[PDB]
RNA sequence: UGGAGGUGAUUUAAAUGC
RNA sequence: GAGCCCGGGCUCCGUGAGGGGGGAGAAGUCGUAACAAGGUAACCGUAGGGGAACCUACGGCUCGAUCACCUCCU
RNA sequence: UCUGGCACGGCUUUUCCGGAGUGUAAAAAGCUCCGGGAAUAAGGGCUGGGCAAGGCCGGUGGCAGCCGCCGCGGUAAUACCGGCGGCCCGAGUGGUGGCCACUAUUAUUGGGCCUAAAGCGGCCGUAGCCGGGCCCGUAAGUCCCUGGCGAAAUCCCACGGCUCAACCGUGGGGCUCGCUGGGGAUACUGCGGGCCUUGGGACCGGGAGAGGCCGGGGGUACCCCCGGGGUAGGGGUGAAAUCCUAUAAUCCCGGGGGGACCGCCAGUGGCGAAGGCGCCCGGCUGGAACGGGUCCGACGGUGAGCGCGGAAGGCCAGGGGAGCGAACCGGAUUAGAUACCCGGGUAGUCCUGGCUGUAAAGGAUGCGGGCUAGGUGUCGGGCGAGCUUCGAGCUCGCCCGGUGCCGUAGGGAAGCCGUUAA
RNA sequence: AGGUAGUUGGUGGGGUAACGGCCCACCAAGCCGAAGAUCGGUACGGGCCGUGAGAGCGGGAGCCCGGAGAUGGACACUGAGACA
């Protein structure tokens, strides 16, 4: 007998087996409880605006060294401290301290910061409801306050 | 190795369990 | 103990086959196996058999032509509607040609192909191809 | 063939005569056979050993084949010959021999208690009884009100 | 020709390198 | 017959000195533990002891050591 | 610049303007008819390997950056930035997040578990699932037929409608599909009854063994203590020291006392569920093999829960203590040594009662049944012979049970396994 | 992992449009649970929907179908119908 009971009336055993053994998929367990949804702030969401507390630059990882542009932003309803990775070359410039900065994830919600960056779970798109890739190109719009 | 760890785990446990017992 | 005596017949019969002995001996014996070998012979898969009923047991000595590839019982022995046949057709058998998914039926016992021509079904018993 | 129970060891291959009707070079009447049986149950021998002595002395391998047909409801054989007379123990011999032995163990253990192995077969013989009980209840040689225990084993033997 | 035990065993030979 | 209130018990949310560990950074220090019999074979469960790696006792195991010495086996 | 491009020549003319009705049952929607009428909205991503589907120049220089991963930038970068070329797709294209697929990475279909993750240390049996043959009843599951019914929509197919399709209309099908009523079949399964010995259990007689317990009894060696004999050491090491011995050690002879244990025997051997088990003798006792199936007549398997046994260490209470010996006390070693080596030494090691319950508790391999070349050695039981010391004592072969090794077919990733299966 | 005291049932009665522990008087000690009750979390439910060769897995959005609600919480009249 390769595992399983096989027999007309047994099925229930089957039926509980699977479920018992389903909870060894971390991902499945996690969603079905909602640990994905509780822990890594957002309250689950696509994105979150927040006030730029300051600008900080951190070091790169193991084979690497280079100053990544990171913000510290506070999500507003979430009310949680988030350090964050900023796309683009010049950028850290166009972000004034205490402009609104909308924030997203970057590269699988699992926790995985991209290979270079240690911490950074997240991405920035925006400065005063106009984005960073729009501010890398000179023409498209340029910033205020 | 597992010598190490068992006694480290035990010492951690005791010392901490001492700190709980106290 | 044993259970599925049929199956322990069949399984010999095939592992018997795969070696390429000449004839078989199956120590436990029965209707199920008897009947199934009967239907099996009827399609032709096997040559002739004699059973001797010893005061102990029936035994079947079976003659092996060479035809059989694989012939096996079904595990929980599922009930199968005559609409669901086609599913169980595609799965177990090797192609449309063969058609001894041996089921047990209201009419008696049949292959798959002898079942379909009548039009009647039920719980599965074994297979042969 | 085998069952290695409380063992790893393949069982004896002792096997029956494949005779289905009886020898006629051997000769006994339904009446003569019946006498032989009754005489032996009168001695204090028991049905297996009764079938044993009849085999070794009177040359009848099993009673069923010789006797039936003489009332072809079923095969006529030792204890079914006994019950019609009232010589049958209401406990089946199977269950009896078992329990019989068991009570002897206990006395050993009584005096000697430092015995692993001897302790461990007490556990191995009870649990065959239990089974043998369980099914009989349902077949009906032993009432459903019964249940097995070591004081209710010391009462059946005495 | 290839495998399993039972017991002598040898201190005369020294830490580390992105 | 609601909300409302009052005294106590229990639980949960926002938040706090202090405290634990992880995956790391690999330019300071101590040692050589394992990986080669790693230079005292190694691991193992248990117990004590040592700053550390770890050592030792007792029992086990070979995923065990290198010839030598003795014993068996196609 | 021949993939294509440009000049030039000709054609037609999406938007856009104006008109007719419409529609409104007021507009707008400005559609739709007609007149006027222009070649007139195209972009985003990527181009190192993966994915290749697509490569040069210039800047820059492990920087700044790129980045989904694997990596790429440390002075000739196809991977970065810009340009130039090229690939994709196209009013889209790309980023983050979620779900499903890929992922037989949740195994029903359709996974494993010796060594990769993963067998419970072993057994018992409750609940459960799963069940030898043969006959008869029922027809509960099961199949067949009819009948009540599971709204419309969505889906799929046809035809028809709107310029086309989307969308809609008509007709046919399917639909969670979990319900019901009646008739019919009786292989299978359930249930009921009867019947049988292949499984199981059970018995009798021969038989081996380190199985358990209990009582009995002998000897070895170590130590200790006493007398005698006998002097200048011995102990210990790579060297040494601490330490033994001068009221005499070691050594030898004789006498006595104590506790532990039982080399060779001894086997590639036996027994045990497992932990494990070894002087001899007797009593009690567990298991096991075989010949004869002589008796019971499916009583079976497995087994969550549950219950029980379980080395060494540890712990508890009592008794004991030679040797040995964690901790510990000295010496050496060593750069230092909390060690390896040596000299002392407590707990413990032994006995009795109890607790504790762990392991590389291994064959890293759960149990039961059936099937699938063989060979050889070995243990025990049976059988036909020869030998004989007349005892299965020495051998040959078939068979049964066990215990090893080698190997065909097959399996495995390979090592290996291979009728004691992986 | 054990829960249950109008709690499970019985007799008689009330109230209600009406049966009913719905409510109540008396009597009984049941009732439910390892075929997982109770408690805790989470969540409208269905038609469908997404995806997937299928088996399956995830999902309750317009729309339809049924239930619940109307600042939180309680309360009656008036009416066939509301606790609106």
């Amino acid at each position: 007998g390769k595992k399983a009971p096989n027999g007309e009336f047994a099925g229930r055993k089957l039926k509980l087996k699977r479920k018992k053994f389903r909870w060894s998929d971390i991902r499945y367990k996690r969603r079905v409880l909602r640990l994905k949804e509780k822990s890594d702030p957002l309250e689950g969401a696509p994105q979150a605006r927040g006030i730029v507390l300051e600008k900080i630059a951190v070091e790169a990882k193991q084979p690497n060294s280079g100053m990544r542009k990171a913000v510290r932003v506070q999500l507003i309803k979430n009310g949680k401290v988030v350090t964050a990775f900023c796309p683009g070359d010049g950028a850290i410039k166009f972000i004034d301290e205490h402009d609104e900065v909308i924030i997203e994830g970057i590269g699988g919600p699992k926790g995985g910061s991209m290979g270079d960056i240690p911490g950074i779970r997240y991405k920035v798109v925006k400065v005063n409801r106009v984005s960073l890739k729009e501010l890398v190109k000179g023409r498209k719009e340029k910033p205020r306050r | 190795m597992r010598w190490k760890w068992i006694k480290k785990r035990i010492r951690r446990l005791k010392r901490q369990r001492k700190k709980e017992r106290g | 103990t044993l259970l599925d005596p049929l199956a322990n017949a069949l399984s010999h019969i095939t592992n018997s086959e795969r070696v390429g002995k000449r004839e078989v001996y199956i120590k436990p014996a029965s209707k199920l196996i008897g009947e199934v070998l009967r239907v099996m012979q009827k399609y032709g898969y096997i040559g002739e058999f004699e059973f001797i009923d010893d005061g102990r047991a029936g035994v079947y000595r079976v003659q092996l032509l060479g035809r059989i590839n694989k012939a096996g019982a079904i595990k929980p022995r599922f009930p199968v509607k005559v609409s669901e046949f086609e599913k169980w057709e595609k799965r177990f058998l090797p192609a449309f040609e063969f058609g001894i998914l041996i089921v047990s039926t209201s009419q008696g016992v049949m292959s798959h192909k002898e079942a379909i021509e009548k039009g009647i079904g039920g719980r599965l018993i074994a297979y042969v191809y | 063939m085998a069952r290695m129970h409380a063992r790893k060891r393949g069982k004896s291959g002792s096997k029956r005569p494949p005779r289905t009707a009886p020898p006629i070079w051997v000769e006994y009447t339904v009446e003569e056979i019946e006498n032989l049986v009754v005489k032996l149950r009168k001695e204090g021998y028991s049905t297996a050993m009764i079938g044993t002595i009849l085999r070794d002395q009177y040359g009848i391998p099993s009673v069923k084949l010789f006797k039936d047909p003489d009332n072809p409801n079923r095969n006529l054989t030792i204890t079914r010959i006994l019950e019609k007379h009232g010589l049958a123990p209401e406990i089946p011999e199977d269950l009896m021999f078992l329990i019989r032995r068991a009570v002897n163990l206990r006395k050993h253990l009584e005096q000697h208690p430092k015995d692993l192995h001897s302790m461990r077969g007490l556990q191995l013989i009870e649990s065959k009884i239990r089974r043998l009980v369980k099914y009989y209840k349902r077949k009906g040689k032993l009432p459903k009100n019964w249940r097995y225990d070591p004081e209710t084993a010391k009462l059946l033997v005495r």
